[PDB]
C-alpha cells in the first residue's frame, strides 16, 4: 500500500505554503525541505518550533533557513558544503541549527511529502 | 499588497 522510496524531500513548495502545511501537522521540531522561488538553483529550509507565537491556540512559529547549492553541494550561512542534504540535514538532526538570535532549530521530524489529496 | 513575503533565519557562524 504505497511502499517504496519515501523521505522528507518534497520538491516544490514555497515560504507560505510551508507554514500552512508543517503547521497542519501540528508536529514539533518538523523540518522540510523545498525548491526555492526566486533563487537560482536554491533550497529553503523550513522547520516548525515547539514554540507557539501567541500562546495556547496559536500556531507553531517557522524558520525558514535559506539553503545554497553549490553544483552537488549544500550549505547555509557558512562554506560548510554537504555532500548533499541528507548530510547537511542529518548533522543538524542530530546538532541542530543556531539561529542569529539564538534560536535552536531541532530536526526529528522529516516532514514527508504527503498524499496530496481534496 | 498584503502579500505574504515570509523572512528567512539568519543564521550565526564563524562569519
Amino acid at each position: 500500500g504505497s511502499s517504496g522510496s519515501s523521505g522528507w524531500y518534497h520538491g516544490h513548495m514555497s515560504g507560505g505554503q510551508a507554514e500552512t502545511l508543517l503547521q497542519a501537522k501540528g508536529e514539533p521540531w518538523t523540518f522540510l525541505v523545498r525548491e526555492s522561488l526566486s533563487q537560482p538553483g536554491d533550497f529553503v529550509l523550513s522547520v516548525l518550533s515547539d514554540q507557539p507565537k501567541a500562546g495556547p491556540g496559536s500556531p507553531l512559529r517557522v524558520t525558514h533557513i535559506k539553503v545554497m547549492c553549490e553544483g552537488g553541494r549544500y550549505t547555509v550561512g557558512g562554506l560548510e558544503t554537504f555532500d548533499s542534504l541528507t548530510d547537511l540535514v542529518e548533522h543538524f538532526k542530530k546538532t541542530g541549527i543556531e539561529e542569529a538570535s539564538g534560536a535552536f532549530v531541532y530536526l526529528r521530524q522529516p516532514y514527508y511529502s504527503g498524499p496530496s489529496s481534496g | 499588497a498584503t502579500e505574504q513575503e515570509i523572512t528567512y533565519a539568519e543564521l550565526n557562524l564563524q562569519k
